[PDB]
Formats: C-alpha cells, sequence, structure tokens
C-alpha cells in the first residue's frame, strides 16, 4: 500500500507545481521585474504559471514590492480568501523585511508578519530570471509534499 | 523547402544519439537542438553553443543527472553551474573556461554547492562576537 | 592613447523614426463591387 | 448500441474541450511572440491533465448563507446543457435525427442564461448579482440577432433539420449568398459566448469552477460546429462519411482558432457599446436583411423544397 | 426513447461531476428581497428582448409559409411583420430608450 | 560624512516621461539634505480624476487613470 | 518646434465617403489588425529555455555580496567601516578588534540581505576591494533568517565564487 499511496502523493503534487496560477500583489517596482517575467523572453506561462489569476482561482500569491501599514489589511484579506493548498512568495526586499523602508513609520518590515511566506526572492528588485528561480524553487517545494502519506500514518 | 526542414528535424533524432537520447534530452530539457559541445565540468554538466542561434539562445547547458550525492536528473537547479562556467553561460564574457582557465587560488572551493535552502545544509544565522559582559563568579567555599 | 566608447569615424547611419503605415487594399468602390459581385453569384 | 453512441459523444467533447485550453494559450503565446505552455508534457501536451486534476482537488470553496441549491444548480444546467447542444448535430449523422434540430438548438441555448442568473443569485454579493444582470442582457439582446439570422439563413434551406443544411450546400456554401448574414452570425456569436471583444465580465473555485469553464468552452466549440454548418457545408458522401468528418472537424477547428486569433487582436468594447452594436447596428441591418431574405426566393423563384 | 436517454445521460453526468467536486478527500482533521440599485434601463432590455422575442416567435413559421400558393399573401404579411418590428426599434430609438447615459 | 552643501533651497524640475517632475531641496550647509520634498506629476494628475470623469462611465474611468500614467511610487512618495 | 498629431479633415468627395463606408461595414482596418497578430504567429519567439538557457548579463551586475582574500589567502577586509557608514540601508553591521597576531580585522561582519538596496554603494567605498557584489542572482531561501548573513557566510561566498568574481573586477576595474 505504501507504493500506491507514494505514487497518488506523486500525482498530486505534480499536477498542483505544474498548474501554479499566482495572484500577484504588484505593489510597486518588484511589479514591474514580475511584469518582465511574464513577458515573452521568460514566459512564465509556459511553466503553466497562467500570466493573472483571480484570488478565489489563484494558488500562489506574490507578493512584489512594499507592504505599507496602510495595506497591510488589505492584503490579509485576500490571502484568507485564497483557497488551498495555497503559497506565499515575498519577492524583493520590502517584502523580504522593509528593505530600503525599514526604519519608516508607515511600512510593515516585511510581509512575514501579515502571512505566512513560502518562498524569498532577495533583490531590489529581483531580476526577473531571479524570480523564476524562485518559482522553480517553489515547485521543488511542492515536490517534496507527503500529504497522503503524513495522512495514512495518522 | 519543408523536405529540408523535415531533414533537419531528423538530424536532431541522429545527433542526439539516436530516438532514446533524443526524447531524453526531449523530457528533460523541453529542447531537441543539437549545438557544438564547448565543453563539460567536472559535476557532468555540459556546455553548447550554436552561434546562429539569437543572442540568448545561443548558449545552453544540459544539466549533469547527478551532483553532489543529489539526483538530478529531473530535478536541475540554475545553482548547479559552476562558478567558472557560471560567467561564460550568462555572457558575461565570449571565452569558456576550456580556453581561458580561471586562477587558481588555495582558498577557492574545489567542489561547488547549489542552493542547500530546505536542507540540513542550510545556513542558520549566528552572532560571531563573544560575550561582552563577564559576571561574578562567587566562592565556592561557605563564609557567610 | 585614449579609448573609450565613442562613435564610429564618420557617425552612425541613418535611424528611421518617423510613422511608417503604407496604404493597402482596394478602394470603397471595388469592395462593394466585389461584394455585390459575390452576392449576385450566390442567388443565382 | 446507443448508449455506447452517447459515450462517444461525450468523452471527446471534454477531451476537447480540455485541449482547446492548451491551444488558446500556445496559439496566443505566438501572436505574443512567446510559447506557451511546453514543460508539461511535451509541446504542453499535458498541461490540460495537470490543470484538471489541479482544479478538482483543490479546496471547494462555497458563498456561504448563499441559495447554494442554485450554487450547485448553476453549473449543472451549464455543463448539463451544454452537452445537450451535441446531440443533434450531424456530422454527418445526428446522435438524435430532429426534424426541428435547428429550432431545437435556439431553445436550448435560450435556457443557457439561467445558469448566469442563478449564478448571480447564489453569490449572496449584490456587486456580483448586478455583472451578472448585466451578463444576462448582453446575451439575450444577442439572442435576438442570432434567432433572426438563422431564420433568415433557413429561407433559402427549407426546413428546420440541420441536415437538410448539409443539402442545401452541395452546390456551392451559403457564405457566398449570405456573407452580410455570416458576418453579423460570427461577431453574434463572440458576444453570446461573452468572448473577447465582448467578455466584459472579465473586465466559483477548484471542481465547480473547472465545470463552468467547461460549459463555457464546449459552447464555443460548438457554436463553430454550427457556424461551419450554417454558412460552410461540407459535402457528404454515403459511401465516406469520415471524408465529411475531417473536412468538417478542420472547418470547426479554424474557425475555433478564429476565436483565439481575435482575442489576441482587440481591445475590449465598453458595455453601452457593445449594447449600441446589436441595437443600433446590428439588429437594423438583420431586420431588412430578413425581409430581402424572405423576398429573395419568391423573386427569383428559388423557393427551397418542403420536405 | 432514446432522447430521453441522451438528456438523461447528458445531466446525470453534469450531476456527478458537480458532486464528485464537492466530496473529494481534504486530509484535514479541523474544525473548518428590496430594490436592487439596478437601473430602470436594464429593464427595458429584458422587457424590449422579450417583446421582440415574441415577434421572432411568429417569423419561425415562415420557411413552412414560402411554400404556400398564396404567396402575395404570405409575403405582404411577412413584410408588415418585420416592418413593424422595425418601427417597434425606431420608435425606442427616437425616444431614448436605447441610450445609456 | 559626504560633502557639505552650501546652504539654500532650490525647486529644480525637468520634463520626466510623465510630467514636470521636480525636488524642492533644502540646505542647511551639512552633508545631510535639511527638507526634500519631490514634486511627483502624478499627484496632481490623479487630483484631477474626479474632474476629469465628469459624465462619463465606469469603464471610462480606467482609460482616464491610464490616459494620465499614475505610478504610485511617486505619487505617494 | 512643434507638430499637431491629430489637426485634419478628412476629405467628403464621394470616392472618400464611399472608402470610410466601406470600411465602416467590411470592418477593414479591424481586418487589417487581424493580419498583424497573424504575422507574428510565424515568428521565432523570443522565449529563452531557463534554466538551461539563461539571460545576458555584465561584469558590472550587481548581486549576491561576498568577502575577498588577498592572494595569499589573508582576509582583505581591515574594518574601516566605510561601507557601513556609505550603505544606503544600514544593512551592514562591523565590530572589530585587533586580531592575535595584532591584524585589524572583524569580529563581526553582517549583511541582513532583506535590508540592502543591492546599490552597489559598499564596492564603490571599500578601499581594498574586500566587500563585492558577486554575479549570483540564485539564492532564494524558504526561510526570512537565511537572508541574515554573518561573516562565516560572506566568507564561505568570497570563496565559493572567487574565480567568478576575480575575472569579472579584471574586466571592469579600468572603469573605475
Ligand atoms: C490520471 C492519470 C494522469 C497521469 C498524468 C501523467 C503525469 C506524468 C508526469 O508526471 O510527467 C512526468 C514527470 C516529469 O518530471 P518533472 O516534472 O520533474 O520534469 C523535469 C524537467 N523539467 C526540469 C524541465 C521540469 O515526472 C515526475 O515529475 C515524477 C512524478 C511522476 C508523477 C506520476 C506518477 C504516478
Ligand atoms: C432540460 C432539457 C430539455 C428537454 C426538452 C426536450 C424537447 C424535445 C424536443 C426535441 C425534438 O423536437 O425531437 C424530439 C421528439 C420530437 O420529434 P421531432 O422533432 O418531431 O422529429 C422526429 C419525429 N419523427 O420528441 C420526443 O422525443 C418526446 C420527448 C418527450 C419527453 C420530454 C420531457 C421534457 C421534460 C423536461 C423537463
Ligand atoms: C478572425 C476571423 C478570421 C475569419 C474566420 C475564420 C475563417 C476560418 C474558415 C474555415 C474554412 C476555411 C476552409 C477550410 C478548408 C478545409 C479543408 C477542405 O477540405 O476544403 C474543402 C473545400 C471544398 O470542399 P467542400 O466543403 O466539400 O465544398 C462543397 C460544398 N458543399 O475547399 C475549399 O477550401
Ligand atoms: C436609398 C435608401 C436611402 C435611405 C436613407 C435614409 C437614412 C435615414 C438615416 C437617418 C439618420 O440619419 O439616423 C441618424 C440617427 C442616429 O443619430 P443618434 O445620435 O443616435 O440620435 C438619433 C435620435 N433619433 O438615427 C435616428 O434618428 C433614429 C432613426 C430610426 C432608427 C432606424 C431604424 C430602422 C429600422 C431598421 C430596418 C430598416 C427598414
Ligand atoms: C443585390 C441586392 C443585395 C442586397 C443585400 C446587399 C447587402 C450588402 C451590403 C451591406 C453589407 C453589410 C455588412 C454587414 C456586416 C455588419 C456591418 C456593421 O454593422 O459594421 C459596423 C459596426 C458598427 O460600426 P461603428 O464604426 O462601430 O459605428 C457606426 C455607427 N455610427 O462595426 C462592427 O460591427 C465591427 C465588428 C466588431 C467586432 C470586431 C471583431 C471581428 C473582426 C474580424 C471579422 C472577421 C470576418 C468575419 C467572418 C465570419 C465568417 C463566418
Ligand atoms: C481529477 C481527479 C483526480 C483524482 C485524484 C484524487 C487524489 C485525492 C487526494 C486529494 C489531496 C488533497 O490535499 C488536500 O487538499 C485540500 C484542499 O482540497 C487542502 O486543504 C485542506 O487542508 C487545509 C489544512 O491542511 C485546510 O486549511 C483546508 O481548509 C482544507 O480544505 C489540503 O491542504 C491538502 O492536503
Ligand atoms: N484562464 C486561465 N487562467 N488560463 C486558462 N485558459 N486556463 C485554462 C485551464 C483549465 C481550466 C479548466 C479545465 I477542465 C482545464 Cl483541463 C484547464
Ligand atoms: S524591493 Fe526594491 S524594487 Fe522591490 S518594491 Fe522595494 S524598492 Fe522597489
Ligand atoms: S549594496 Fe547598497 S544597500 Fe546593499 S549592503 Fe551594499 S551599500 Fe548597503
Ligand atoms: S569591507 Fe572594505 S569598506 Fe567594509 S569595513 Fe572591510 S575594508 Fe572597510
Amino acid at each position: 500500500g505504501e507504493y500506491v499511496v507514494a505514487k497518488l502523493d506523486d500525482l498530486i503534487n505534480w499536477a498542483r507545481r505544474s498548474s501554479l496560477w499566482p495572484m500577484t500583489f504588484g505593489l510597486a517596482c518588484c511589479a514591474v521585474e514580475m511584469m518582465h517575467m511574464a513577458a515573452p523572453r521568460y514566459d512564465m506561462d509556459r511553466f503553466g504559471v497562467v500570466f493573472r489569476a483571480s484570488p478565489r482561482q489563484s494558488d500562489v500569491m506574490i507578493v512584489a514590492g512594499t507592504l505599507t501599514n496602510k495595506m497591510a489589511p488589505a492584503l490579509r484579506k485576500v490571502y484568507d480568501q485564497m483557497p488551498e493548498p495555497r503559497y506565499v512568495v515575498s519577492m524583493g526586499s520590502c517584502a523580504n523585511g522593509g528593505g530600503y523602508y525599514h526604519y519608516s513609520y508607515s511600512v510593515v518590515r516585511g510581509c512575514d508578519r501579515i502571512v505566512p511566506v513560502d518562498i524569498y526572492v532577495p533583490g531590489c528588485p529581483p531580476t526577473a530570471e531571479a524570480l523564476l528561480y524562485g518559482i522553480l524553487q517553489l515547485q521543488k517545494k511542492i515536490k517534496r509534499e507527503k500529504r497522503l502519506r503524513i495522512w495514512y500514518r495518522r | 523547402e519543408l523536405l529540408q526542414v523535415l531533414k533537419r528535424g531528423l538530424q536532431q533524432v541522429s545527433g542526439h544519439g539516436g530516438l532514446r537520447g533524443y526524447l531524453r534530452v526531449l523530457f528533460r530539457a523541453n529542447d531537441v537542438r543539437v549545438g557544438t559541445l564547448v565543453g563539460e565540468d567536472k559535476y557532468g554538466n555540459k556546455y553548447y553553443e550554436d552561434n546562429k542561434q539569437f543572442f540568448g539562445r545561443h548558449r545552453w547547458v544540459i544539466y549533469t543527472t547527478e551532483m553532489n550525492g543529489k539526483n538530478t536528473f529531473w530535478d536541475v537547479d540554475g545553482s548547479m553551474v559552476p562558478p567558472e562556467w557560471h560567467r561564460w553561460l550568462h555572457c558575461m564574457t565570449d571565452d569558456p573556461p576550456t580556453v581561458k582557465p580561471p586562477t587558481a587560488r588555495k582558498f577557492i572551493w574545489t567542489n561547488h554547492k547549489f542552493n542547500l535552502s530546505g536542507t540540513p545544509q542550510q545556513y542558520v544565522p549566528y552572532s560571531t562576537t563573544r560575550k561582552k559582559i563577564q559576571e561574578w563568579v562567587p566562592p565556592s567555599t561557605p563564609y557567610k | 592613447k585614449v579609448k573609450q566608447d565613442m562613435p564610429p569615424v564618420g557617425g552612425y547611419g541613418p535611424i528611421d523614426y518617423k510613422r511608417n503605415l503604407p496604404r493597402r487594399g482596394l478602394s470603397g468602390y471595388s469592395m462593394f463591387a466585389v461584394g455585390i459581385g459575390a452576392l449576385l453569384f450566390g442567388y443565382w | 448500441m446507443f448508449m455506447i453512441n452517447i459515450l462517444m459523444l461525450i468523452i471527446p467533447i471534454l477531451l476537447a474541450v480540455a485541449f482547446l485550453t492548451l491551444v488558446e494559450r500556445k496559439v496566443l503565446g505566438y501572436m505574443q511572440l512567446r510559447k506557451g505552455p511546453n514543460v508539461v508534457g511535451p509541446y504542453g501536451l499535458l498541461q490540460p491533465i495537470a490543470d484538471a486534476i489541479k482544479l478538482f482537488i483543490k479546496e471547494p470553496l462555497r458563498p456561504a448563507t448563499s441559495s447554494a441549491s442554485m450554487f450547485i444548480l448553476a453549473p449543472i444546467m451549464a455543463l448539463g446543457l451544454a452537452l445537450t447542444m451535441w446531440i443533434p448535430l450531424p456530422m454527418p449523422y445526428p446522435l438524435i435525427n430532429m426534424n426541428l434540430g435547428v429550432l431545437f438548438m435556439l431553445a436550448m441555448s435560450s435556457l443557457a442564461v439561467y445558469s448566469i442568473l442563478w449564478s448571480g443569485w447564489a453569490s449572496n454579493s449584490k456587486y456580483a448579482l448586478i455583472g451578472a444582470l448585466r451578463a444576462v442582457a448582453q446575451t439575450i439582446s444577442y439572442e435576438v440577432t442570432l434567432a433572426i439570422i438563422l431564420l433568415s439563413v433557413l429561407l433559402m434551406s427549407g426546413s428546420f433539420t440541420l441536415s437538410t443544411l448539409i443539402t442545401t450546400q452541395e452546390q456551392m456554401w451559403l457564405i457566398l449568398p449570405a456573407w452580410p448574414l455570416a458576418m453579423m452570425w460570427f461577431i453574434s456569436t463572440l458576444a453570446e459566448t461573452n468572448r473577447a471583444p465582448f467578455d466584459l465580465t472579465e473586465g466559483y473555485a477548484a471542481g465547480p469552477f473547472a465545470l463552468f469553464f467547461m460549459a463555457e468552452y464546449a459552447n464555443i466549440i460548438m457554436m463553430n460546429i454550427f457556424t461551419a454548418i450554417l454558412f460552410l457545408g461540407t459535402s457528404h458522401n454515403p459511401h465516406m462519411p469520415e471524408l465529411y468528418t475531417i473536412n468538417f472537424t478542420i472547418k470547426s477547428l479554424l474557425l475555433t482558432m478564429s476565436f483565439l486569433w481575435i482575442r489576441a487582436s482587440y481591445p475590449r468594447f465598453r458595455y453601452d457599446q457593445l449594447m449600441h452594436l446589436l441595437w443600433k447596428n446590428f439588429l437594423p441591418l438583420t431586420l431588412a436583411l430578413c425581409m430581402w431574405h424572405v423576398s429573395l426566393p419568391i423573386l427569383t423563384s428559388g423557393i427551397p423544397p418542403q420536405t | 426513447m432514446n432522447l430521453m436517454l441522451a438528456l438523461l445521460t447528458n445531466f446525470t453526468l453534469a450531476t456527478l461531476l458537480v458532486i464528485i467536486a464537492f466530496w473529494l478527500p481534504q486530509l484535514n482533521v479541523y474544525s473548518e428581497s428590496a430594490r436592487l440599485p439596478f437601473s430602470m434601463k436594464f429593464f427595458l432590455v429584458a422587457i424590449t428582448f422579450l417583446l421582440f422575442d415574441l415577434e421572432i416567435a411568429l417569423l419561425l413559421p415562415l420557411p413552412w409559409a414560402s411554400q404556400t400558393a398564396n404567396l402575395n399573401t404570405m409575403l405582404t404579411m411577412a413584410l408588415f411583420l418585420i416592418i413593424l418590428l422595425a418601427v417597434s426599434l425606431a420608435y425606442e430609438w427616437t425616444q431614448k430608450g436605447l441610450e445609456w447615459t | 560624512e559626504g560633502y557639505q552643501v552650501p546652504p539654500g533651497a532650490t525647486y529644480t524640475a525637468i520634463e520626466a516621461p510623465k510630467g514636470e517632475f521636480g525636488v524642492y531641496l533644502v540646505s542647511d550647509g551639512s552633508s545631510r539634505p535639511y527638507r526634500c520634498k519631490i514634486k511627483a506629476p502624478g499627484f496632481a494628475h490623479l487630483a484631477g480624476l474626479d474632474k476629469m470623469s465628469k459624465g462619463h462611465m465606469l469603464a471610462d474611468v480606467v482609460a482616464i487613470i491610464g490616459t494620465q500614467d499614475i505610478v504610485f511610487g511617486e505619487v505617494d512618495r | 518646434t512643434y507638430k499637431y498629431v491629430n489637426l485634419r479633415e478628412p476629405s467628403m468627395d464621394m470616392k472618400s465617403v464611399t472608402d470610410r463606408a466601406a470600411q465602416t461595414l467590411l470592418w477593414t482596418e479591424l481586418i487589417r489588425g487581424l493580419g498583424m497578430t497573424l504575422s507574428y504567429l510565424f515568428r521565432e519567439p523570443a522565449t529563452i529555455n531557463y534554466p538551461f538557457e539563461k539571460g545576458p548579463l555584465s561584469p558590472r551586475f550587481r548581486g549576491e555580496h561576498a568577502l575577498r582574500r588577498y592572494p595569499s589567502g589573508e582576509e582583505r577586509c581591515i574594518a574601516c567601516k566605510l561601507c557601513e557608514a556609505v550603505c544606503p540601508a544600514q544593512a551592514i553591521t562591523i565590530e572589530a578588534e585587533p586580531r592575535a597576531d595584532g591584524s585589524r580585522r572583524t569580529t563581526r561582519y553582517d549583511i541582513d540581505m532583506t535590508k540592502c538596496i543591492y546599490c552597489g554603494f559598499c564596492q564603490e567605498a571599500c578601499p581594498v576591494d574586500a566587500i563585492v557584489e558577486g554575479p549570483n542572482f540564485e539564492f532564494s531561501t524558504e526561510t526570512h533568517e537565511e537572508l541574515l548573513y554573518n561573516k562565516e557566510k560572506l566568507l564561505n561566498n568570497g570563496d565559493k565564487w572567487e574565480a567568478e568574481i576575480a575575472a569579472n573586477i579584471q574586466a571592469d576595474y579600468l572603469y573605475r
């Protein structure tokens, strides 16, 4: 039976990582490099990552830019609306830890104070390629999941 | 010309060593182009070029199937490219390390490591300074 | 001898910038004529 | 035997819809100087399978406190009606040979607007209800011209039987005598299926969303098969029926691609602007061409036979 | 009976896909009528569609009617009906019934 | 430390792609600016959206925002 | 000097009016736009095959930081704190003391890579080429903590990447 569960886990993992539909929170300059990842040279859609998805149809949230205090409740509301399984990719220094604005009165010092984060992409901004590296790193993280294996040992 | 186009498509099957080799690269790299082998690194990554392709597609690497004890037949990473080939592959230079080798230093890593995040080899930060204030240690003998 | 990025001696060749949207197709008269001709052949 | 026949229509319809999602993404990709899906399976061939699996094992959220009776009834009606639209299609033989097949398709599609209406009610959100009521108004409005155009074409065919359209076009495609009608029919199917540049809704989750998407793309392929039959009739040889199926399938594919080609090429209408396109442009012309096509067979002595 | 089987199969498979879509395993063990502010213009579109739809119902028999021997009467009434549809549209048009501003 | 700037205040502007982009820079004589007001052209343009959208439809507001060329990095600073 | 972008009068002859009517009723300019997307369908796409192919970069590229050595293996950094002073993000933290051989060396050299703006000012300010931004840009992590670099991490980056870093410096140092 362990052979069947291991194969079933592999199938659902393959489907979920082969079909990552992102909801992009294009908050600032990091959104532009996200655009260049959707652009022809890198074509994120060729990996099965559609260009744009509504929050209720998205599998991954990409926080691409500075998260201010005024914005934080809105971002948390959208995260709570995502169907599961859901993942968060934090892109750029601002989202990772506040970046250039870490010491400002109006900025959240890292989006991981508001939502759990799966992947941190460094850079100000990360290059389009660097973000793509992070997405492919998220895929490998999903490939490691063993949800059904852990379910049947409960 | 459609026959020349189809002949070239057939020549890719033979250029990759037959049907099996053609299918392996098709499924590993989603690409069946045949280039000129520029060199191979000590980890097994192979580097190819075809200057008739447009800038950006004129150089590529076919990653090794195993690197530092990790099966990489399907799990390939951009960080598997070692630094000496990294420069060539990103077009920071024209000359591969087979033509212009890097300068040797005793302290340079002999073995490249890829991204180790998420594994037991991941970096964990810590303070590198020693304790600043020394506390008084009371005497071990009794005398109140 | 100083060497820095410079244009070639004599400069670069001319660069186009003006809009170039060429005129194509038939006049309105001919387009209606072909359309009406097609209708009459079909009706017949 | 007939149960086999039903399944040999339903199952290919669903697979054709699944792989249209791949073709649309790749055709749009190359029109945009990119590639589209080419990693998940060779040339993206496994992408539709990955997408379908991903969608069905996703958390199936519900609005909660909703007319959930109609949250579930909206996609059942949408998919059930979409699959029902195929049973009279002659390819070259229909699953069900209906005497009034053309009118059966008109009747069934007119019901498809309910799944829009019910889904807006089931959202519990007043702004979603407004969007649904805007989509319904667009859909019923373009139902008007689709019906009148269809009736005009049937005055050259002479019956409501879909397979008679094949007989009518043995010598010549109906697009030649009726290219003005075909132009408005084709644009009407775009606005009817809420396709770009009429995709104003884009101006549900998990499996329920997948079922709404599959119903919509089943209708897109269906309307393009109907277009090919109505205006690009294929010649049917009774002793080699698969020759008909090959040629008619190619025409249907090319028309469906043209839906993707159009999506890649144009901006999006404003709501009032696509309502003015129907009520102030298509409908005035459609009424005039209906009068013309009622008179034309009589004054040429080309009235078609009843039988 | 064939048509019933086709209809029953189509909507039964649709129901099965929708209920299955909701009842797949989740692997979790923890707890889970007024006046709409909608324009009168949309009501008039629906009513306008309904009245034009009724007119289309009357035009549907036209392919059969063209087989009559009494073609002079048939053609006159067909054009009479369509012209009245045209007049209905023109009345809506000139009375600003098709505006959205 | 950086170079010290002689005390004074300037309003300097250029024809940026989005409009007139200026800075009102105040120097107190030290190596750090005393005050730096950034004039972002999109600030005044977005303030005109209500005026410009008068008598238009909902879908037009999307076009009018686009025609103004609005980046909120400069509007909000 | 200026030009008008849209100051024109359509001709009102019959041939011109009939040209515009045909465009209205036959959709000619819409059909023309279809032609252009059709031409792109048959053009070779610009997509590269990442990660087997990489976008081109220059020797000046500002990527992951590293601490460098002299050929002898001695650290270049002499704890001058110019990098810390110039850092626009205050992303660098340094402590220093005399080494056991009397050398002026750091006991702490941290870079918060989530504060850093990857501006390169530190490598401009360094008088001894000790701190550089290397060519690596593929170092995303699964946790925030992994991006808080201490001196050990940064020295290891220098030893890992020196082969490429030295070659890049060799190509650009005459521009500096
Ligand atoms: C011998 C006597 C015979 C008597 C009969 C003679 C009749 C022949 C002469 C009449 C021909 C009429 C042609 C009918 C087509 C519809 C015409 C039409 O309505 O087009 C105008 C419409 C609105 O025009 P607009 O510029 O927006 O505003 C004008 C109002 N002031 O603008 C539009 O509708 C544009 C469409 C918008 C959607 C764009 C996406 C489609 C573009 C690709 C089209 C591909 C072609 C379709 C092929 C279909 C094949 C099945
Ligand atoms: C096309 C048919 C293919 C049939 C394949 C059948 C495979 C059956 C295995 C299903 C695996 C589902 O895996 C599970 O999915 C649900 C959503 O649906 C996720 O979500 C679920 O768990 C999380 C917590 O873990 C909850 O917060 C959530 O509310 C719950 O819905 C789980 O995190 C994921 O572990
Ligand atoms: N709209 C997008 N997000 N892109 C897109 N065209 N996705 C389509 C993905 C899809 C949806 C339903 C099914 I069933 C299948 Cl097989 C595939
Ligand atoms: S991390 Fe840099 S590029 Fe990204 S939003 Fe912040 S300042 Fe802009
Ligand atoms: S690159 Fe700029 S922000 Fe980052 S450590 Fe160097 S000086 Fe500081
Ligand atoms: S890295 Fe360079 S600038 Fe920074 S403290 Fe060391 S020697 Fe000084």
